[PDB]
RNA sequence: GAGGACCGAACCGACUAAUGUUGAAAAAUUAGCGGAUGACUUGUGGCUGGGGGUGAAAGGCCAAUCAAACCGGGAGAUAGC
RNA sequence: CGCUCGCCGGAAGACCAAGGGUUCCUGUCCAACGUUAAUCGGGGCAGGGUGAGUCGACCCCUAAGGCGAGGCCGAAAGGCGUAGUCGAUGGGAAACAGGUUAAUAUUCCUGUACUUGGUGUUACUGCGAAGGGGGGACGGAGAAGGCUAUGUUGGCCGGGCGACGGUUGUCCCGGUUUAAGCGUGUAGGCUGGUUUUCCAGGCAAAUCCGGAAAAUCAAGGCUGAGGCGUGAUGACGAGGCACUACGGUGCUGAAGCAACAAAUGCCCUGCUUCCAGGAAAAGCCUCUAAGCAUCAGGUAACAUCAAAUCGUACCCCAAACCGACACAGGUGGUCAGGUAGAGAAUACCAAGGCGCUUGAGAGAACUCGGGUGAAGGAACUAGGCAAAAUGGUGCCGUAACUUCGGGAGAAGGCACGCUGAUAUGUAGGUGAGGUCCCUCGCGGAUGGAGCUGAAAUCAGUCGAAGAUACCAGCUGGCUGCAACUGUUUAUUAAAAACACAGCACUGUGCAAACACGAAAGUGGACGUAUACGGUGUGACGCCUGCCCGGUGCCGGAAGGUUAAU
């Protein structure tokens, strides 16, 4: 029926985007943990 | 193309959460 | 007057409307308006801090002059207007120098009446004077508690206070709840009583009539679970507990005033 | 008015398509692959200075890079900008 | 010409029955069914964050997860079984 | 590819937004992928394809809300918030029609426009803001009138003359299109107009707004569909004709009118009416202050240039989106033809799109999904579950009870087709030329051809049946509960539960009680006791008994006990 994932890029980039992650202390720790892991894509952005 | 570049494991388990009728007491 | 509706429906049967043909049939005075967006009972943390608020009709805030600082300038009431933000009606007045203001509507007030604020006015409904010049026993409304601040007492639809005694720099007022409260005599007050005194006679009739005022439904604490309200659950309709708030503080009689800063101005609490 | 060494870097390659040659024969329009940051004024300044002809209107578009699968991986070609330079009446190149 | 008016499509729901039950579908189809100018319905943004929210109140819902979500950690908890 | 056949047509068609990201088009391959085969494909491979001053984004403006210099708070992290700055789902600026590609078009090309901004002259020149005032600028419902899209028929034009009886008529088939823009300014709607004087207003100061009188005219201004002219002797155009692989491209191209019926679209953000009393800011117009001097700007016409940059293919009720799938599901907006019909229901069709990616047989049980039944009619069964039945419109008729509204479509009847007359088409609707007058032009009055057209009654007729299909109420009686509409356990419970209007008690004097928050603060509320919060009860009607020992709450504080100190 109506499933849980209804995509919108604007709601994506405002929730999980790079500037949303770089706004707070706990999102810069997310981005620190994803550079320390070696992740290809850092955020949802591109 | 007789090269065989196959695929992999490509999602996890949906539900084993299944039917439950049958008792002997309540 | 009040008028019972003919029961052509359920939800129309018990309705009693309070119609006033003296009210303006048109859009209100535009310079004195303001955007008034709803809250939901939600504070700046975004949490519900007052339950049963939300929805309702869009409202525009009318800027009402409670201070009445145009002293000595005669005004004339252009029209009485409905106000969705309060219980009273409001009166678009127009001072002699061409300024339109909104005041609360007194009881004997119609379009074409005169009002005048200032200490050298006459004693008639709509006139605002500081209470050194208002005689004792006069019914007054829109009473300031601090001199020059704005009216706070006696502002709902059919309300008034009585200046029941006066000596020194303090009058004492019998408020509408029955409280005898001292107020320093330099405070202003409008004569008369507030005008929409038939407001307590209307019946909403139906559940959605409360819903288009912004009153969401009240869930009864006994109909909840023990996790939600101290009025618990129970196999059936059980109570067995002293009645409390949702936060466990006892209702049905426990007094909650604790203000030692202002109790020197209360000379008798309500009965 | 654009600096001369900037104009020498915008016109990458003349584009051959059989749509591009229809435009050259029927509407006097040369179709050029240009640099990615080329503006319609920089193309107009470069076709006039370097091809020694006259230009009415440059129309541009940006062609998206196709995703191709060379071998076993997933590559992506580069986006490129494509001009539609409409010369007025005299055609040299 | 009013109405949480009436009948009835879109729409929103989900009363009954049959099918389906390794399904076409991790809740649907088919035939009927209730509301359908309203306490309606819907789009697009927003806001409330886990002993917390939100709840016309069912322990409901909070990403197919809810009498305390998920992820990572304490952590190789402990386990007279 | 062709000829049939079936299916959808308020969608299974056409088109946007989202989302996807090349799935688009062409040539190639057929391993795997495709629930079969495949020469085919949304598969592989290689090319090609997306063209903007006007569409969208960007941009200017703000809403919710975010962030937030200083600031206030807070072990720290940080929370809050002022200025301010972001944020559309809203407000601000301008293009249409034909033609075109294998694939792009309001973008290319022809034709005709239009917008904004930068830049070169005239007279009379006061221009000038983080300011002032307008305006922008706003609800629900309802009712028309004026239209139009569109349709329908007639006329015109082109063609036909019938594979089986008839068919040179009052026959048949097809077409009868044309926009922005510019011009005029009427059906409507709104509004008294104009000068002159004065002032405690709009923090200033204002020749604007507001106010106050006063002279003179209500004959003035805004607004606004649609017409009609122009755009346009142009384009398009049925069809013939060299073209020529007859696909197709190519040259031609006749008519291109009128009447009637028409929206859910426009006038209309109007009008009327209601109470629940219905964004904001800019663009815009206008007023000036500091400022400023035949400077700088403004204003008009004319001339020049500039309008960047991104998006633009394709899918969108889907095999490209969300559902692990080429998944019977979900998915915002727009367009919406004919014949019946009240209708976007439904039936059959058009434009258009498809036949759902395994078939061929056979015609056992049994199982799904339907059809029909003698006689009986609920005997079935937990239970009329399921099925059958009822079903439309008009008219007659309709009970107890009732809160006087209802109950009520109660119940129950009857009339329905087709043809003819009444009347070669009526009642109405529309309305021509004609007549006549003026403020003589988009008029007014009469006029009443043409066109359209129910409904009814008589008579006749046909069938077993005339709401013939689809479509489309089973009804009544007595009771429990809940006043009611509503809400609820997404995914076994829709209820008697919840909510409710009402009712009562209680708190609450405003820096309100409460709530969120170590706090600041913020909700309550820009409210103020006719208000708010909490609790219980649950429309209405009649009512609300007795108990203050227990337990709370409230009030009292003489005594007894009692902390830190």
């Amino acid at each position: 029926m109506k499933r849980t994932f209804q995509p919108s890029v604007l709601k994506r980039n405002r929730s999980h985007g790079f500037r949303a992650r770089m706004a707070t202390k706990n999102g810069r720790q997310v981005l620190a943990r994803r550079r320390a892991k070696g992740r290809a894509r850092l955020t949802v952005s591109k | 193309p007789n090269l065989q570049p196959y695929f992999s494991r490509c999602f996890s388990t949906p539900v084993w959460i299944s039917q439950a009728q049958g008792i002997r007491a309540g | 007057a009040v008028v019972k509706c003919k029961p052509t429906s359920p939800g129309r049967r018990h309705v009693v409307k309070v119609v006033n043909p003296e009210l303006h049939k048109g859009k209100p005075f535009a310079p004195l308006l303001e955007k008034n967006s709803k809250s939901g009972g939600r504070n700046n943390n975004g949490r519900i801090t007052t339950r049963h608020i939300g929805g309702g009709h869009k409202q525009a805030y009318r800027i009402v002059d409670f201070k009445r600082n145009k002293d000595g300038i005669p005004a004339v009431v252009e029209r009485l207007e409905y106000d969705p933000n309060r219980s009273a009606n409001i009166a678009l007045v127009l001072y002699k120098d061409g300024e339109r203001r909104y005041i609360l509507a007194p009881k004997g007030l119609k379009a074409g009446d005169q009002i005048q604020s200032g200490v050298d006015a006459a004693i008639k409904p709509g006139n605002t004077l500081p209470m050194r010049n208002i005689p004792v026993g006069s019914t007054v409304h829109n009473v300031e508690m601090k001199p020059g601040k704005g009216g706070q007492l006696a502002r709902s639809a059919g309300t008034y206070v009585q200046i029941v005694a006066r000596d020194g720099a303090y009058v004492t007022l019998r408020l509408r709840s029955g409280e005898m409260r001292k107020v320093e005599a330099d405070c202003r007050a409008t004569l008369g009583e507030v005008g929409n005194a038939e407001h307590m006679l209307r019946v909403l009739g139906k559940a959605g009539a409360a819903r288009w005022r912004g009153v969401r439904p009240t869930v009864r604490g006994t109909a909840m679970n023990p996790v939600d309200h101290p009025h618990g659950g129970g196999e059936g309709r059980n109570f067995g507990k002293h009645p409390v708030t949702p936060w466990g503080v006892q209702t049905k009689g426990k007094k909650t005033r604790s203000n030692k800063r202002t109790d020197k101005f209360i000379v008798r609490r309500r009965s | 008015m654009i600096r001369e060494e900037r104009l020498l870097k915008v016109l990458r390659a003349p584009h051959v398509s059989e749509k591009a040659s229809t435009a050259m024969e029927k509407s006097n329009t040369i179709v050029l692959k240009v640099a990615k940051d080329a503006t319609k004024a920089e193309i107009k300044a470069a076709v006039q200075k370097l091809f020694e002809v006259e230009v009415e209107v440059v129309n541009t578009l940006v062609v998206k890079g196709k995703v191709k699968r060379h071998g076993q991986r997933i590559g992506r070609r580069s986006d490129w900008k494509k001009a539609y330079v409409t010369l007025k009446e005299g055609q040299n190149l």
